[PDB]
RNA sequence: UCAGUAACGGCGAGUGAACAGGGAAGAGCCCAGCGCCGAAUCCCCGCCCCGCGGGGCGCGGGACAUGUGGCGUACGGAAGACCCGCUCCCCGGCGCCGCUCGUGGGGGGCCCAAGUCCUUCUGAUCGAGGCCCAGCCCGUGGACGGUGUGAGGCCGGUAGCGGCCCCCGGCGCGCGCCCGGGUCUUCCCGGAGUCGGGUUGCUUGGGAAUGCAGCCCAAAGCGGGUGGUAAACUCCAUCU
RNA sequence: GCCGUGUCGGCGGCCCGGCGGAUCUUUCCCGCCCCCGGGGUCGGCGGGGGACCGUCCCCCGGACCGGCGACCGGCCGCCGC
RNA sequence: GAAAGCCGCCGUGGCGCAAUGAAGGUGAAGGCCGGCGCGCUCGCCGGCCGAGGUGGGAUCCCGAGGCCUCUCCAGUCCGCCGAGGGGCACCACCGGCCCGUCUCGCCCGCCGCGCCGGGGAGGUGGAGCACGAGCGCACGUGUUAGGACCCGAAAGAUGGU
RNA sequence: UUUAAAUGGGUAAGAAGCCCGGCUCGCUGGCGUGGAGCCGGGGUGGAAUGCGAGUGCCUAGUGGGCCACUUUUGGUAAGC
RNA sequence: GCAGAAGGGCAAAAGCUCGCUUGAUCUUGAUUUUCAGUACGAAUACAGACCGUGAAAGCGGGGCCUCACGAUCCUUCUGA
């Protein structure tokens, strides 16, 4: 009983399933590249804003720690992914000792 | 400056508009120029057809136009893959290829695949010196004409169905009404709200 | 035709049809729509009421294709097909009702407008109004929906 | 076309794009990176194959270059190894013959028919006349000049008219280059003081900031950008 | 001899007739989908066919006027030779 | 001949054919007949039709009577004709319908029984409906934007000598 | 200001009027009450004088006035 | 005397005292005044609610009547 408005909208056609376009697999980690970036964060180190960040993230609190990364790196959605990868440095330093 | 009952008007002539005027006195002089750009191209090519390659069946976007069929850019890889021809050999056959086009329907996928096999069976190629791989004898008895016109297989051909006559039965003259629009129109907009009240009674204990 | 116009008949008279006193100068009232509140106010009410102010919601980047639906009401409803159909439709063959889809005629919604004739139909449209479906359900017709 | 429309604006005066749709025209590609091949690459000089109108592939020396030239590769995916059934190619140069659709271009010099009889006049190109073949020519009655108004006296104009001289795009002997496609399996897969955020100017229809620029802060990798009302949550779309 | 307008017929020329029609025919004909190498109208798809209706082309009758469409015969009254 | 002609599966598009609301959205046919539900201030089923009514309304229709060389018997006509009838456009009025709001209210519907859908009755807002009139071209007048009927500054800006 | 002119202002001088019969109502209410509405019928000659009216569109110029009887305000008066 | 500037009006009152109150509330139109026959303001007659007062008919949607005030755009609060 097909109709144009509603929750089951539109002319009912059948889907073409296919392997996706190759450019959409663009920022994958590709383990060799994971090796390169992880080899280089121990020859080089951490930025001065993010060494001050993990010295709030171990003792002070986390809500004031994210509000700090909110300001230096731009958005909110970048601030949480930066915060949970600092907490995983802080876990690998402490909890693997 | 105004007067009795008339229109209030915004002519956009407050800018120096006499310098940027474009008067079309050469417009017959250019229509007879780009006829010559077609004629002296059509005999320039070959018995290869005028007006370029073959285009796909393509349905238009944007609800106003989605009921019709247009000629597109290129057939693309998915449709070239099923038809069997190579993606870079296709444009020396005379078939345009648009690799950035997607197929997400199967009805319109098979339409252009049926279109593209129909083309190759009414195509005759010319081997250089007559070895002829995948080609036979004398060229379709000299190919019945020379050069085509404004589209190979009449690329719009917007066609509709017959659907001749039915008898008005019960459950058909009874149900599918205006009310089924208004209820389905309401159920789309009360859908996210009612699934929020459903969470509220699940946290009710 | 500069021959047939007023300035030939008005050539020889001193003020050229503009007055000895007023003596048409350049722009005595202001240029364009000047004074629309101030000294041309009596003109802008009484001939353009409503002309100044906000009235609604702002809608950024509307596209004039999403709200597109042409309408055919029931008086014009039978000219979409041949006149050869409906004379063939009523010749004692059962209740065999012909199809009329307005979507291949370029219409989306079927509205009401009285005197739909006595034959049964099936009407294929994307939308309907409830006056229109109860004219069609009154002549024994059906009202089938399409997306 | 949308459209003087959504929008901007002492919301005053004014300003004001786009997407579908119809057409013109249509054509696509390459690198860095990731690996692979013993730098397999280029420039310059010297004498020569052997040449015209000079450019080289061939020979031996000096450099460039591993801080990375060249080959196969680019996001539509790619590579290697399999297995499977095909296949022998294209490019330029050199001679010469055959054409070029208005019938290839450039230049020169040519190609119809009254100056007949009377008559006017400074002088005619005026005016009148030419058998029942219509006085003559006409694919030539555009024009201009000649003592005045000229199809025929003269340049010309008409014509896939003729003949001349040079220049041009493309068939065939000798160089140079030359294994593609499908299926599966394994491995590879990308551009940073950039994106973005803040604030400050300009600009835009772009409005809780469309674009650009300064200064400050400065990324990620199932990431990033966009989805036209700021934000948090989520799902989907789309692009790279 | 003649053509106009309604009535038709010979379905005549429809298969050696034109066009038009979102009339009809799931028994025709071609490339296919739906189940157990074959099969079921078993519901259709792309294309072609041929019936029907609408209008324009000839044959025989019939209807009127023979209307600025005409010629021949005969009549009247003019005309010139 | 920079003309003219043709296209139609080149009508895409433009304006018109449908209005209303900020918007979500909705979106223009009634009158009679026969019967029934408490014929309940409300309605329901079937048939007939089909844009309601009133008052004016050009024109047209009917028309007793009237008008003609001798009197009773018949014809076409024409003129006059009181009165009567169907009434165009159009105007005034009353009623109806569609959209927005407002008050009062009750019933129905089911791809799912709900902070769901539909309907009613009265009152008001609209540039509506109530059997379509526009579109193209041309000309005229008027208004406007442009140097704008011609001529006129004192000023202002850029860049130079 | 008790009283109160003259000139002046509005209305009326019929058929959209008058009379009679019936019917609707949810308004009104002792009440076949009240009042409107609608339908049906019955009778045209309704002061003088003069004149053919009704309507709709588009619309220019104008937006400095000035004088005289008579009535009046300011001013001593004024071609104020 | 009725708040005041004047005029109108007003006597078991529109004045004075007392008793109860919040109609100085909610809502759609119509009309008048200024007038272009527009708005604002102010006013009139209603109608639909909800209330007051009174034994009651009634009266009351501010002041006995004539003046007592203000668009677009912006902000603010309120309403479903
Ligand atoms: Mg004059
Ligand atoms: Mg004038
Ligand atoms: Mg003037
Ligand atoms: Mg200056």
């Amino acid at each position: 009983y097909p109709m144009a408005v509603g929750l089951n909208k539109g002319h009912k056609v059948t889907k073409n399933v296919s392997k996706p376009r190759h450019s959409r697999r663009r920022g994958r980690l590709t383990k060799h590249t994971k090796f390169v970036r992880d080899m280089i964060r121990e020859v080089c180190g951490f930025a001065p804003y993010e060494r001050r960040a993990m010295e709030l993230l171990k003792v002070s609190k986390d809500k004031r720690a994210l509000k700090f990364i909110k300001k230096r790196v731009g958005t909110h959605i970048r601030a949480k992914r930066k915060r949970e990868e600092l907490s995983n440095v802080l876990a690998a330093m402490r909890k693997a000792a | 400056a105004p007067s009795r009952n008339g229109m209030v008007l915004k002519p956009h002539f407050h800018k120096d508009w006499q310098r940027r005027v474009a008067t079309w006195f050469n417009q017959p002089a250019r229509k007879i120029r780009r006829r010559k750009a077609r004629q002296a191209k059509a005999r320039r090519i070959a018995p290869r057809p005028a007006s370029g390659p073959i285009r796909p069946i393509v349905r238009c976007p944007t609800v106003r136009y989605h009921t019709k069929v247009r000629a597109g850019r290129g057939f693309s890889l998915e449709e070239l893959r099923v038809a069997g021809i190579h993606k870079k050999v296709a444009r020396t056959i005379g078939i345009s290829v648009d690799p950035r086009r997607r197929n997400k329907s199967t009805e319109s996928l098979q339409a252009n695949v049926q279109r593209l096999k129909e083309y190759r069976s009414k195509l005759i190629l010319f081997p250089r010196k007559p070895s002829a791989p995948k080609k036979g004898d004398s060229s379709a008895e000299e190919l019945k004409l020379a050069t085509q016109l404004t589209g190979p297989v009449m690329p719009v051909r917007n066609v509709y169905k017959k659907e001749k006559a039915r008898v008005i039965t019960e459950e058909e003259k009874n149900f599918k009404a205006f009310a089924s629009l208004r209820m389905a129109r309401a159920n789309a907009r009360l859908f996210g709200i009612r699934a929020k009240r459903a969470k509220e009674a699940a946290e009710q204990d | 035709p500069s021959r047939l116009r007023k300035t030939r008949k008005l050539r020889g008279h001193v003020s050229h049809g503009h007055g000895r006193i007023g003596k048409h100068r350049k722009h005595p009232g202001g240029r364009g729509n000047a004074g629309g509140l101030h000294h041309h106010r009596i003109n802008f009410d009484k001939y353009h009421p409503g002309y100044f102010g906000k009235v609604g919601m702002k809608h950024y980047h509307l596209k004039r294709n999403q709200s597109f639906c042409p309408t055919v009401n029931l008086d014009k409803l039978w000219t979409l097909v041949s006149e050869q159909t409906r004379v063939n439709a009523a010749k004692n063959k059962t209740g065999a009702a012909p199809i009329i889809d307005v979507v291949r005629s370029g219409y989306y919604k079927v509205l009401g407008k009285g005197k739909l004739p006595k034959q049964p139909v099936i009407v294929k449209a994307k939308f309907f109004s409830r006056r229109a479906e109860e004219k069609i359900k009154s002549v024994g017709g059906a009202c089938v929906l399409v997306a």
